[PDB]
């Protein structure tokens, strides 16, 4: 047969599947291993037999188990079912999203929130400024990337974003489309304000001295909107 | 002088000069370019046959006496296809040709001496490559490593440090402590091992210390945030210590475009992985640097070969990662923006130009560590099927097509990672990491795996029975994979730095350690068989793919062959 | 139940084969492993039940699976399923040949041979001699066995095979019944030309000085139809 | 070996079994204790042979072999000083005694003599690899310095001589013959007669023990598949029926009972049934 | 004239003196102080005349016991002497 | 300049010949004026086959023991090194 361990551990999944369906027969409720293990093996033979294709085998299995056939607080804890499974065109990952419908009131783990809203970035005072792509692909954003280093199609008024990022919650990020044009909002970065890669155009300290050096080399780079006047006077370390 | 019919012969000692072979269950022909053998003096063992003292095996025996002779193999090589006998002296392939004994037979060099301490093993009507080699592992499970041997790899190259977040996206072992807590676990295994550290600083004594903790190079990863900064200080750190760059770019575009990243990157030596982008990188037009000079591009095996499931299983597996939600305009666009069938359909006949050089995994992070050899094989099946036979061909045969698919998992990442000088080959001088196939079950199924000199693992029937055949026969570990055997037979590749330092010694490793070299001085036109550069250009709008301003496309299919046929599940 | 490791793998191939029915049950087209799994475990179970012999099981294997039930290819790769099984009289070892029978074009792994002969020895010029068994044992001569030196129960001019072998194919050979008569063709040893072993007869190199030696050694231990003269001469080293 | 116990309270209590805090208990009452056995033809063809051997009551096995290889799976050889410390290294994994034989199927002196200080603990010599009466004579000449044993697989073809020139080879020195029987190998159709010898310790393997009603046709179709022999010709046919004989199968239980055959043993996955030594012996008896 | 090789403990490094296996397995160069490499010779006795290159004739050869000529497989062998050669007085004064 | 040094094989000792292939040496050489016997080619071939290192050989030019084919008689296959063969330089007379 020359069996791999793939092979192995699929067949074990089968007859776990099988021992499922037998115990539904005899009319006993499923709990959460038995349900799983059934959608899983459902799954593989309707992909060995080779007349379906994996999106439709992706609703096909959020039929089989009804909200009565299974015991309380089962659907709640099944989010997806996820298997892969040897079609006529090889291996294939399906995801079956929410199989079962839930009928009781039993949630394990069940989270009990307060109602108050909570306040990022106490004490940080915005500022708004008007961004626009005028590049041809998009470009996204996220929460702590230095908004003065910012991909150079963006075009924007470059001075007023020097030392500050983008005032939502961390990890979350602002898309923009080719030719969109909105409005941000910008707050101070904190800590020890020691900026160090990103484009390098800083790699410094911060401060009223390190914004003359930065904006002179985002100009001589060509990010948009930066406005440096001519005649600079260079530093002995630039 | 005796004539004998061509079938007998090569049922007696298999095929010879000129006659043709199918490779598995597809439409590969492979033809016998040359045959090392004298005509009446072949080798063959069993009662009566000519393996006995005094006959072929010399009772005089050179000083340079083999461990192990391979008989009557087929090998399949970059450097061709012919018929010879393989010998094996202290865990290195030592001679390729006749072999027997001096004393009663013709051709016999010294260094194929056949004598009292040597083993057969029979290879008539059998295939003989090198191991596979895979540098895209993600350290996720130590499952993954005996999946890979029973496919037919034999090194992995990658990161992490087991099922934490981090490695589930990256391929990447962090810092000096991390690097010894890996190297120490890879004690344990039947696989050629290296790792790879984190390149994601502008700090160049970071950077420094983990080449000298023992990894093998740097892996660069948006998640960790890809910068040109970071790209900059970590090709310089890298041009230092003589080791290899991997990338995957900023696909968000958040601090530049392709083009700022290749202004980064300066003209230096970078391997780059999952190229057509599906994977990750730049939106939507990363697979333009795979024309480039200095680039050795990459691609991962879940989008080839491209089928008509391909497109509607990535893009459900890229909303469940991202947690997107059909209801919200930009998790749509975004989704759109990132799949890109065009790109995809592109990449298989990209592959069969020679324009991407290397195959890899992306192991249980969107990708299947046990299917590279057989995906590459389907792959070029299929488009040997759309596009007929190549115009580089010589005679009757696919063996031009054969020699550049096969390339592409053995000896181009063996040079893209500078241990091309170890193994990746059948060549005198190398390590004996050999596979050993059955024709019918070529690329999907292996006979047995021979690691360092000694036999490491086969197909093997039950314990108890009369003859080692009968069922059930699955993959089983053999003596070179137990006790103190498995150090003898194993490599852990390190830096040169960390070599010199001794390492070893250091952290009391008892494997073979070896160092890597000349990852810097290589471009495209090293990569044999795939050395193709052209200009390459991506709409903005369509996301159409030109090549030298040709269009560039491949119909899916519907049916791939090495898959039902084979395997239960 | 003291289970040994030889009953729990057999027991995962009865339960691989009880898929392999099931699918085919379904009316799916067995592969490769699907094939073998199911004429395996037919064939245990039938020896379970303890009332046929080992030999019609070995006939019974080659019914079960017809042309039409496997898909294109299965039937080429099958040579022969070998399987342990316990009888009321103890393990035994059944192997049932060529089980299915083809019916389509694809064979994986094939071979396409051109149709010229191969020449084998060539350059080598043979002599015929006859030779006759006058013992009461069946005697059997490789092909590349110093033919000076075999049974002494043979009969033949042994003077005129010094230094040669039978020129046929390598690993073949030639059988002689008791009382048989017959001639062979031989051919000279070539390389070196050194012969140690097989009989002790030679151990040195092979030229007309040791040929009087092995001749005078193969008298005084009887070997048939040797013809060394009398007043032999010894030298110093025999 | 005795009684046990506290001999302050107790009456015939020794020395060397007395019973104190650093003592562990097992109760063997209604059980049955013997030696552990020994099984000294096998194949070390794959390792879980050894778990197998070990869960049927064997915790010493004796043979040689490289893996899955040819020769191997025709012959217990573990060739050479190379291949002798790869074998040697390896058994450090496993839960039983080891030991490993060399080849014996060479004229050269120095050959033979450096696999024993490699350290192998006798020599095989097997048919497959040459067995002629030069490499007979030379091994056991070794083997009488060194101290070690030979174990033999005749010459089944009769290709140099018949039984009598083996025996005349052997020369009265001292011998371990495998199979003696001849199913698996030896000189056709009389070598059974050598268990009558002297110097001769003969063994039977156990897929011919006990002798029964399948056990003739199952020989035959496993001949006939590893010599891949054909019944159209005549002398594949002559060949097999020389080979098998039920006649010497039959002779060889009484033989056992008479205590003619003096070892059992395997022959493991070289037609031969690792985890069936014990059973077969107390099924013959 | 003598180059750089020639001299000093370069020389010791440029030159080999060859031994038999067994005098180099007990430790030869060390006894003797010696500072040139030392290397085995190997592969002496399994050899025969079919092992030169380009000169691997064999034949049977007579000699006749009177007059001295030189048979080759019955054929008469021989040469005449040469009153001349080439590289010799073009290129020596002495 | 690359050395090595031949032995004196003119001796039936072979504990004197085995002393001094130990002692360095590469080999023998077998010569007349030490006295080319058929003992001392025998006894010097054997010694020789045990260390793997070559012979050499000027034989006996006054056919004292023996002829040639006396000399291949005690050679008795064995591989052997002959210098000067044509026998200008010495060796049995005239053959
Ligand atoms: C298309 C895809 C598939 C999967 C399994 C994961 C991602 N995914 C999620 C977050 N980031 C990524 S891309 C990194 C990767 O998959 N290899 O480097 C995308
Ligand atoms: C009767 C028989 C059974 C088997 C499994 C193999 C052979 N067979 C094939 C070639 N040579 C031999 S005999 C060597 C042996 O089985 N043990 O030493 C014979
Ligand atoms: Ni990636
Ligand atoms: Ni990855
Ligand atoms: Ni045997
Ligand atoms: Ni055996
Ligand atoms: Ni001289």
């Amino acid at each position: 047969m020359k069996l791999t361990p793939k092979e192995l551990d699929k067949l074990m999944l089968h007859y776990a599947g099988e021992l499922a369906r037998k115990r539904k027969e005899k009319g006993i409720k499923l709990n959460y291993v038995e349900a799983v293990a059934l959608i899983s093996a459902h799954i593989m033979e309707e992909a060995r037999a080779g007349k379906k294709t994996a999106a439709e085998l992706m609703q096909e299995g959020r039929t089989l188990l009804k909200p009565d056939d299974v015991m309380d607080g089962v659907a709640s804890m099944i989010h997806e079912v996820g298997i892969e499974a040897m079609f006529p065109d090889g291996t294939k990952l399906v995801t079956v999203h929410t199989p079962i419908e839930a009928n009781g009131k039993l949630v394990p783990g069940e989270l009990f929130l307060k109602n108050e809203d909570i306040t990022i970035n106490e004490g940080k005072k915005a500022v708004s400024v008007k961004v626009k792509n005028v590049g041809d692909r998009p470009v996204q954003i996220g929460s702590h990337f230095h908004f003065f280093e910012v991909n150079r199609c963006l075009d924007f008024d470059r001075e007023k974003t020097f030392g500050k990022r983008l005032d939502i919650a961390s990890g979350t990020a602002v898309r923009f489309e080719p030719g969109e044009e909105k409005s941000v909002e910008l707050i101070d970065i904190g800590g020890n304000r020691r900026i160090f890669g990103f484009n390098a155009l800083v790699d410094r300290q911060a401060d009223n001295e390190s914004k003359k050096i930065a904006l002179h080399r985002a100009k001589e780079r060509g990010f948009h909107g930066t406005k440096s006047d001519d005649n600079y006077v260079k530093t002995i370390k630039e | 002088m005796k004539k004998i019919s061509r079938k007998e012969y090569v049922s007696m000692y298999g095929p010879t000069t000129g006659d043709k072979v199918r490779l598995g269950d597809t439409d590969l022909i492979a033809e016998v370019e040359h045959d090392y053998t004298i005509y009446g003096e072949e080798l063959k063992f069993g009662g009566g046959k000519t393996l006995r003292e005094g006959m072929s095996q010399s009772n005089n025996p050179s000083k340079e006496e083999l461990d192990l002779i391979i008989t009557n193999a087929l090998i399949v090589d970059y450097t061709g296809i012919y018929k010879a006998d393989i010998g094996i002296k202290d865990g290195k392939i030592a001679g390729i040709g006749k072999g027997g004994n001096k004393d009663m037979q013709d051709g016999v060099k010294n260094n194929l001496s056949v004598g009292p301490a040597t083993e057969a093993l029979a290879g008539e009507g059998l295939i003989v490559t090198a191991g596979g080699i895979d540098t895209h592992i993600h350290f996720i499970s130590p499952q993954q490593i005996p999946t890979a041997f029973a496919s037919g790899v034999t090194t992995m190259i990658g990161g992490g440090t087991g099922p934490a977040d981090g490695t589930n996206a990256t391929t990447i072992t962090p810092g000096r402590r991390n690097l010894k807590w890996m190297l120490r676990a890879a004690e344990e295994y039947s696989m050629n091992l290296g790792f790879l550290a984190k390149g994601n600083t502008s700090n160049d004594a970071s950077l420094a210390d983990q080449i000298e903790a023992g990894a093998i190079g740097f892996k660069i990863h948006e998640d960790w945030g890809t910068t040109p900064s970071a790209i900059n200080h970590a090709l310089d750190v890298a041009d230092k210590y003589d080791v290899q760059v991997a990338i995957h770019t900023d696909t968000l575009n958040e601090a530049g475009c392709v083009e700022d990243t290749m202004a980064a990157i300066a003209g230096r030596t970078m391997h780059t992985f999952h190229t057509e982008g599906a994977g990750g990188g730049h939106a939507p037009d990363i697979i333009k640097v795979a024309g480039e000079h200095n680039i050795l591009p990459a691609s991962t095996n879940p989008t080839i070969p491209f089928t008509v499931n391909t497109e509607a299983e990535h893009m459900d597996m890229l909303m469940v990662c991202h947690h997107l939600d059909k209801s919200i305009k930009e998790d749509v666009q975004f989704a759109d923006s990132r799949i890109r069938p065009q790109t995809i359909a592109a990449e298989d006949t990209l592959h069969d130009m020679g324009i991407f050089s290397i195959t890899s995994s992306d192991s249980q992070a969107m990708g299947r560590v046990g299917e590279v050899i057989t995906r590459t094989w389907q792959t070029a099946d299929k488009n040997k099927k759309e596009f007929g036979r190549l115009k580089e061909e010589k005679g009757d045969n696919d063996n031009f097509r054969i020699k550049r698919y096969l390339s592409k998992y053995t000896i181009n990442p063996a040079i893209a990672h500078g241990i091309s000088e170890y193994v990746g080959s059948v060549e005198v001088g190398k390590v004996a990491d050999l596979v050993l196939w059955s024709p019918a079950f070529f690329g999907v199924k292996p006979n047995m795996i021979i690691k360092g000199g000694f036999i490491a693992l086969s197909q093997m029937g039950d314990a108890n029975a009369s003859i080692p055949t009968p069922q059930p026969v699955y993959y089983r570990e053999m003596f070179a994979h137990h006790g103190k055997a498995k150090y003898d037979a194993n490599i852990t590749f390190v830096s040169q730095a960390a070599y010199d330092k001794g390492i070893k010694e250091e952290l009391g490793l008892e494997r073979q350690v070896l160092p890597v070299k000349n990852c810097r001085n290589i471009t495209k036109k090293d990569m044999q068989f795939n050395d193709t550069t052209a200009h390459i250009e991506v709409n903005p709008e369509t996301y159409h793919v030109f090549v030298d301003g040709k269009e560039v496309t491949s119909k899916p299919a519907n049916k791939v062959s090495l898959a039902q046929l084979f395997s239960i599940f």
